């Protein structure tokens, strides 16, 4: 029954906080920078290394200011939380593309209203 | 998908750890415990971001073990069905295409993959070519995929995908 | 009711009774050529 | 002993099994009520009289054992009961 | 705004002494200079006399509330 396509998740996860690729990347990077210092400490594990080399190859904007700006211009809409991270991480080209991507956008907004958002996202990208 | 939630966990502390570094030991124990683990309720936890507060330790009767209920704000990775996420192809085999969904590794099958994607095993690096080429899905390449099924193999997440699309993947 | 609806697929394939096994027993050509992954077609002198 | 035998089709041949466990998903093969997936709640012999809980229909219909078929959406836990690789998961 | 009695009941005192003796027997840092003894119960008694036991008692009330007292906060009887 759990299907993000139809917007439905357990109660504990519905009140979750969405995270972006660049966001988790900078979080893990700051964690590594804090952990490498202070000698006599249990170094990182394979999970951290794979997560780091996984999220580093998908950093669309390393600037926390750009992350803040993009999340701010995105949250001004009426889309759910799930629609903020997927789209912010994917960054498609055109509105028809984004609608074919996320089936919830099918008939939820206007073609040009989404095309402008996609263009703004592609421009904010570094 | 990665999220940031506040979880709780109770941990016992042997009387030997009492002293000025009691709180430090509790935090250290929490880190060594809830990091990289997996539970069927919240999923696989990557790491812990912070700790809200350290509950009041309740010494047990007839046992020097005092338990602390600590609440920690940590990130968790629990992929659901239908979501689309990125990954890097790790290996191409005639049995299917391998990738890496962060802490998860998916696998695609020829049946799902279109009829164009035939095989190339005689070369040193196997690769699925959409019949008439035009797009490479070899190793060390960013490919998206739709999680059409999930699974947790005893604290081990492994989802499954499909492929027969062009605009969220490699263009 | 057919034996396939009763017996277990494991025992059925161990006993060799599927339509594929019937085709392999009926069709000519060696069994190892029919079982090869790629068919074994003809070939002219040029090829 | 002559009374109390009741042979089976296996005995007839020498001289159909339905493995529908609870919590599984089954559709409707034949019949006008085609394309309706539901959850398994009751289990019995031949006349199973399954009480599925289809989507968009809070009611619970009834179907025999022949008018059913194990259906699973593309991508979900699948366990094999009787098969060549019995005892395997994928 | 604590209303419970400011004295240490005998039950609480006995339980605290036993618990501290057990914690000491399990190799734990003492809270007082040992003059030359090895009995964990005696060490717990000395710690009580010195008012250095790191334990706070959670006395429950009939309604459900609870008041947390400290061995060094409330007065000791014996």
């Amino acid at each position: 029954e759990e299907d993000a396509s139809q917007l439905i998740f357990p109660k504990e996860f519905e009140t979750a906080e969405t995270l972006l690729n660049s966001e988790v990347h900078m979080l893990l990077e700051h964690r590594k920078q804090q952990n490498e210092s202070a000698e006599d400490e249990q170094e990182l594990s394979e999970v951290f290394m794979k997560t780091l080399n996984y999220t580093a190859r998908f950093s669309r904007f390393k600037n926390r200011e750009t992350i803040a700006s993009v999340r701010s211009l995105l949250l001004q809409k009426k889309l759910h939380k799930f629609e903020l991270a997927c789209l912010a991480n994917l960054c498609p080209e055109t509105a028809e593309e984004s609608k074919a991507l996320i089936p919830s956008l099918e008939g939820r907004f206007e073609d040009e209203e989404l095309q402008q958002i996609l263009d703004d996202i592609q421009t904010k990208r570094s | 998908m990665f999220y940031h939630i506040s979880l709780e966990h109770e941990i016992l502390l042997h009387p030997r750890y009492f002293g000025p570094n009691l709180l430090n030991t509790v935090k250290q124990k929490l880190f060594t415990e809830v990091e990289g683990t997996c539970t069927g309720k919240y999923g696989f936890v990557i790491a812990v971001t912070t700790i809200d507060n350290i509950g009041a330790g309740v010494i047990q009767p007839g046992r020097g073990f005092v338990l602390y209920p600590v609440k920690y704000k940590a990130i968790v990775f629990r992929p659901f069905k239908g979501e689309v996420v990125d990954a890097v192809v790790t290996q191409v085999n005639k049995v299917g295409l391998f990738t890496e969904i962060g802490p998860m590794s998916c696998f695609i099958s020829r049946h799902s993959i279109p009829s164009e994607m035939e095989f190339d095993p005689n070369s040193n690096p196997p690769c699925y070519k959409t019949m008439d080429e035009d797009i490479v899905i070899q190793q060390d390449d960013e490919i998206r995929l739709k999680i059409v099924g999930t699974r947790v193999d005893k604290n081990d997440i492994f989802a499954i995908g499909s492929l027969m699309d062009d605009y969220l993947g490699l263009v | 009711r057919s034996i396939f609806e009763m017996y277990e697929p494991s025992e059925l394939e161990s006993s060799h009774l599927t339509d594929q096994d019937n085709e392999i027993r009926a069709t000519d050509l060696p069994e190892r050529f029919q079982l090869r992954s790629i068919p074994v077609k003809g070939a002219e002198d040029d090829e | 002993i002559t009374e109390g035998v009741k042979p089976t089709l296996s005995e007839l041949e020498k001289f159909r099994e339905h493995n529908f466990q609870p919590g599984d998903n089954v559709e409707v093969c034949e019949g006008e009520l085609i394309n309706l997936q539901g959850k398994i709640l009751s289990v019995d012999g031949n006349k199973i009289t399954i009480m599925p809980k289809h989507e968009d229909l809070k009611d619970m219909l009834e179907f025999p054992a022949q008018e059913l078929r194990k259906y699973f959406k593309m991508g979900d836990h699948v366990k094999v009961i009787a098969g060549r690789f019995e005892g395997d998961t994928g | 705004k604590r209303i419970t009695t400011p004295y240490m009941t005998k039950y609480e005192r006995a339980r605290v002494l036993g618990t501290r003796a057990l914690q000491i027997a399990m190799c734990a840092p003492v809270m007082v200079e040992l003059e030359g003894e090895t009995d964990p119960l005696l060490i717990a008694m000395k710690e009580l006399k010195a008012r250095k036991i790191p334990i706070i008692i959670r006395r429950y009330l009939p309604d459900g509330s609870y008041e947390d007292w400290g061995v060094d906060e409330l007065i000791i009887s014996d």
